[PDB]
């Protein structure tokens, strides 16, 4: 793809692209962590956060006992990525919208995504610490 | 280079209408001619002596964004000779006169320029070339030539605007078939000189699929025009025709 | 049995809280509006449901 | 003829500041054949023509291939002021600008030709 | 206004009709050549420009025509061949070129390598053994 | 020589421009030329002072 | 290791070569050339002994329909002379009639 | 007379051993224009011998 | 052991190691490299293959 | 076999010209080094 030296995608610039996960999601609001603040705290930089409409339906397919994430993540003030594909399978939505375009920070913490977009290059990769968010392969940081 | 007077030979190309020609040391493309003998802006042609009213024309790649895209190796242009072509974008009429002979006399293209020097330059290319007809108005503003448009296979867009996407979407929604082909000219200066070209590029890509496209292709054409894009995309279906 | 496929389509992004009133024009044809739990209401047309 | 006329308040002088800035940064280039071969080769970011100029059928002639390869093109309407934001000392009618890989000057030829697509 | 019919009812397509009527390519051997020559082209320029690796099991193709370019309005004076320099065929051409001692020369090296020990070698330690 | 290439790049130049004047004209006029021509018996005196 | 060691324990060594009175007989046959001498007489070797086993485990009385439209190698008896085991190969040549004679030697 | 007009391909067969061409300006003739392949070379050569005499 | 003046001095071996690594990355993608070049359109200088689809499917 | 008594087609093939065997000449030498050069690098890329 165009911008792209080597395994250092020269793509990305604040404002930065975050691509939510189900499984982060989760997580940080269990963790109690504002996701947006946190989010540029962690980059320093300005963010636009995006969740498709894969990651909607897992934490909707998921019970009421998900109540209080389903409503963080429809806060109103971020962009939604409608998908046109069939399966409604999270991981490999993220990963063919990674793959296609290339510019995204994936934001995730099951290890299964994580060795899955370590494998193709130029991707940071964002995830939940217990304190923070840790960003793994941003060469700005 | 590749000058006057070398022999080449010429091979049907995969795309149904474009020839490349080989020969010596430089290998290019060229379309039938559909006039003969008469060079439109200059170009080079290619006499082929059949055992006179048979030639060809060198498409200049640096000059035409879809000459470009053809050598960078677009998977389909959906324009087969026969097909109606919807042209945006229609500056003095050389990549339009290319188009014009790709799609042949059994077809049409559809040439919509706004400036009025560059349309007195269509219109002369229209005067020569029985299958184009010139539209001179603001492309921005479809009313006007829904009277002349019918309907098209292809869609064609060669504007550099900000409203680039609303324009591509209005003029699909009103003469576009089900199922319609796009190919669309993105050059990222322009429609974010702020922003990097991969991030530009996909927020056009999901503003054409929130104007009901689907994208099909994508690709970069580098060694040819800096910082541009060539998307293909399906108007209101995943196939092309039907 | 094989074809009952009921299920259309959802009307955009939806709201942030739940769904708890909603009413459609009688004149019209395609007007309807939903007011949410947290005190938004929104106004939908039903040809554009992006 | 000239449509595309630069208006009095300060955008005028944004471009002759910016044209002074590029004869500096020697990415400039001066002269109606210059700006013309500039334009045909593609190498141009922007271009701006006099519309003082004595008969206008110069600087409409550039236009036409400014069109027909998409380029922005501006009047302003001194010569003279043209020739001395050039650092000529001789009257020009006709300014490309043209684009290099890296500089501050991209970024004020950026924020200009979205100024001047805005006036188109 | 109505005539008696006339009956004229007594593989591969002729004519391409897709793409306006390319005729079939009629073999002659310096149509051969000439498209040896085409799949050849990167020993042709020697060194000084590479091309895409093109290589399939048939050089010939289905359908072809032996063309010539007519002229370019810009460029008049060098972009174009003289009298004595337009040949009839492409390896004409090439051979009317330089760099023809070049391929000379390559190929004498590369015929001292091949016939370096195959035979006329060990007829001479034959005969300096007998001697 | 060299007067004949420095005279052929001048007269190549104002031919360019006479051809831009005739033809963005809409009806155009003779007198311009006229002074051209001047322009260029002027310069063949001048290179007549050599 | 390969840190462990210094440029002088790197260093290669030369290889002698044929006494210059001895020169006439050809090269020194070292390690590589004798492998090279090998592996060719053992898959010649390999080659002749596949055969070996073919022409024991031959049925006398197998028929094709090469053994109708070809010529046996025969014996040296029936071939004469010029008699290898081989099969004469067609070389394409045939007999031509006397008409097309004809026509090719008007041409001539 | 029968290959009148024809010189080019018949030199050309003749030093290439190729098959000579069977007419030349006697094609556009009016009376070979009658027949139609074998009938028209023999044609060819009749009208060729009766022009000569 | 032995080293080269490359190694010797460290502003010169990243200024080698740039430019071949510059070189390598002509060799996968392409670089735009200026335009047409002034004396005009000499062909696509390099080859055109048929068979070839370099478009990123999405 | 090679065959030793002349047939009458090789008798009656025609000699030919300066032109076609300087035409033959050059191709002959192109094939060798197309054949030379593909070697190289298939070998190379065998040993990458
Ligand atoms: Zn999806």
């Amino acid at each position: 793809p165009s911008s792209m030296f080597f395994e250092h995608n020269e793509a990305l610039v604040p404002p930065y692209n975050v691509l939510v996960d189900t499984n982060f999601l989760s997580r940080t609001v269990g963790a109690k962590l504002p996701l947006l603040e946190s989010a540029m705290d962690c980059l320093y930089a300005s963010v636009n956060i995006i969740i498709t409409s894969c990651v909607m339906a897992e934490l909707e397919k998921l019970g009421p006992r998900y109540r209080v994430a389903l409503m963080i993540a429809r806060d109103e003030r971020w962009q939604r990525l409608t998908c046109d594909h069939k399966g409604t399978y999270a991981d490999d939505c993220i990963v063919d919208r990674v793959q296609k375009h290339r510019i995204y920070i994936v934001a995730t913490n099951d290890r299964d995504l994580k060795r899955r977009i370590r494998k193709i290059p130029g991707v940071p990769i964002m995830s939940v610490q217990k304190g923070k968010y840790a960003i793994e392969r941003l060469p700005g940081a | 280079g590749a000058k006057a007077g070398k022999k080449v030979i010429v091979e049907p190309h995969r795309h149904k209408g474009v020839f490349v020609a080989r020969g010596g040391k430089e290998d290019l493309l060229c379309t039938a001619n559909l006039v003969p003998g008469e060079s439109v802006y200059g170009e080079k042609r290619i006499s082929v002596e059949t055992p006179t009213k048979t030639e060809y024309r060198i498409w200049n790649p640096f000059r035409s964004k879809l000459a470009a895209g053809i050598l960078g190796g677009l998977e389909t242009i959906y324009m087969k000779p026969g097909s109606k072509v919807l042209y945006l974008g229609a500056a003095s009429g050389t990549s339009v006169s290319h188009v014009a002979d790709i799609v042949g006399p059994t077809g049409a293209v559809y040439a919509v320029e706004f400036s009025h020097r560059s349309g007195r330059d269509l219109i002369n290319m229209a005067t020569r070339r029985t299958n184009v007809i010139p539209i001179v108005e603001d492309a921005r503003k479809p009313m006007a030539y829904r009277m002349l448009v019918p309907m098209v296979d292809v869609i064609f867009a060669d504007v550099a605007q900000p409203d680039q996407a609303r324009i591509v979407g209005i003029n699909a929604r009103l003469f576009l078939k089900q199922g319609g082909g796009l190919l669309i000219s993105i050059k990222a200066s322009c429609i974010d000189s702020t922003a990097p070209p991969e991030q530009v590029f996909a927020s056009e890509v999901q503003k054409l699929r929130e104007d009901k496209f689907f994208p099909k292709e994508q690709l970069t054409l580098e060694p040819y025009e800096r910082d541009h894009a060539m998307v293909s995309c399906v108007y209101l279906q995943k196939e092309f025709e039907g | 049995r094989m074809f009952a496929k009921p299920f259309l389509g959802q009307l955009g992004n939806g709201h942030v809280q739940g769904v708890y009133s909603m009413c459609k024009d009688k004149n019209s044809l395609n007007c309807i509006a939903s007011g949410s739990g947290d005190g938004v209401v929104k106004v939908w047309d039903l040809t554009t449901r992006d | 003829a000239a449509w595309p006329k630069a208006e009095d308040p300060a955008l005028v002088q944004e471009l002759l500041d910016c044209v002074q800035q590029a004869s500096h940064y020697r990415q400039l280039k001066k002269g109606a054949n210059e700006t013309t071969k500039s334009v045909n080769r593609g190498t141009s970011e922007l271009v701006i023509l006099a519309a003082d100029t004595q008969p206008l059928s110069i600087v409409l002639h550039i236009p036409l291939i400014c069109e027909e390869k998409n380029v922005p093109y501006v009047y302003v309407p001194s010569k003279v002021a043209l020739g001395r934001a050039c650092g000529v000392s001789r009257a020009v009618i006709a300014v490309s600008l043209t684009s290099n890989e890296a500089s501050d000057l991209n970024s004020k030829i950026r924020a200009l030709r979205d100024k001047v697509e805005r006036l188109a | 206004e109505l005539s008696v019919r006339v009956p004229q009812l007594p593989g591969p397509p002729d004519t391409l009709s897709d793409w306006y009527n390319i005729p079939r390519t009629n073999l002659t051997p310096e149509l051969k050549r000439d498209l040896q020559l085409l799949r050849m082209r990167d020993v042709v320029a020697m060194g000084k420009q590479f091309f895409k690796k093109d290589n399939r099991k048939d050089f010939v193709p289905e359908y072809c025509q032996v063309g010539t370019i007519i002229a370019g309005a810009t460029d008049g004076v060098s972009g174009r061949l003289t009298r004595k320099e337009r040949k009839r065929t492409i390896v004409e051409e090439v051979l009317s070129s330089d760099s023809v001692s070049k391929y000379k020369r390559k190929y004498h090296e590369i015929q001292e390598h091949k016939k370096s020990g195959r035979k006329g070698y060990y007829k001479k330690l034959m005969a300096a053994r007998k001697r | 020589p060299k007067v004949k290439g420095r005279i052929s790049r001048y007269l190549a130049n104002k031919c360019s421009i006479a051809s831009r004047i005739d033809n963005f004209s809409e009806k155009p006029t003779r007198h311009f030329g006229e002074v051209l021509r001047q322009q260029l018996e002027q310069r063949l005196e001048w290179y007549a002072k050599g | 290791m390969s840190s462990l060691r210094h440029a002088i324990q790197r260093r290669a060594h030369k290889e002698r070569a044929q006494p210059l009175e001895r020169q006439r007989l050809g090269i020194l046959e070292k390690k590589k050339d004798y492998r090279l001498r090998a592996r060719d007489y053992k898959k010649k070797q390999a080659v002749l002994k596949s055969l070996r086993q073919k022409a024991a485990e031959r049925n006398e009385d197998e028929f094709y329909f090469g053994m109708m439209s070809r010529k046996g190698p025969g014996s040296a008896l029936t071939r004469g002379k010029g008699f290898t085991g081989t099969v004469d190969g067609d070389r394409g040549n045939k007999a031509l009639s006397v008409e097309t004679v004809r026509l090719l030697k008007t041409q001539d | 007379i029968q290959i009148l007009g024809a010189e080019k391909a018949l030199f050309r067969a003749l030093k290439t051993k190729h098959a000579t061409p069977k007419y030349g300006i006697i094609y556009h003739a009016s009376l070979v224009g009658q027949a139609s392949g074998p009938n028209k070379g023999k044609i060819a050569r009749q009208l060729a011998a009766k022009i000569a005499l | 052991p032995n080293r080269k003046k490359e190694q010797r001095n460290p502003r010169v071996k990243k200024r080698k190691k740039y430019e071949e690594k510059q070189k390598k990355l002509r060799s996968v993608k392409a670089v735009y490299k200026g335009g047409e070049g002034p004396g005009g359109y000499q062909g696509e200088l390099s080859g055109i293959k048929t068979n070839l689809v370099k478009s990123v499917k999405l | 076999k090679p065959q030793k008594k002349e047939t009458y087609m090789q008798k009656r093939a025609v000699v030919v010209g300066r032109e076609e065997r300087k035409l033959r000449d050059l191709m002959q030498k192109l094939t060798t080094i197309r054949k030379e050069k593909i070697a190289k690098r298939k070998a190379k890329k065998e040993a990458q």
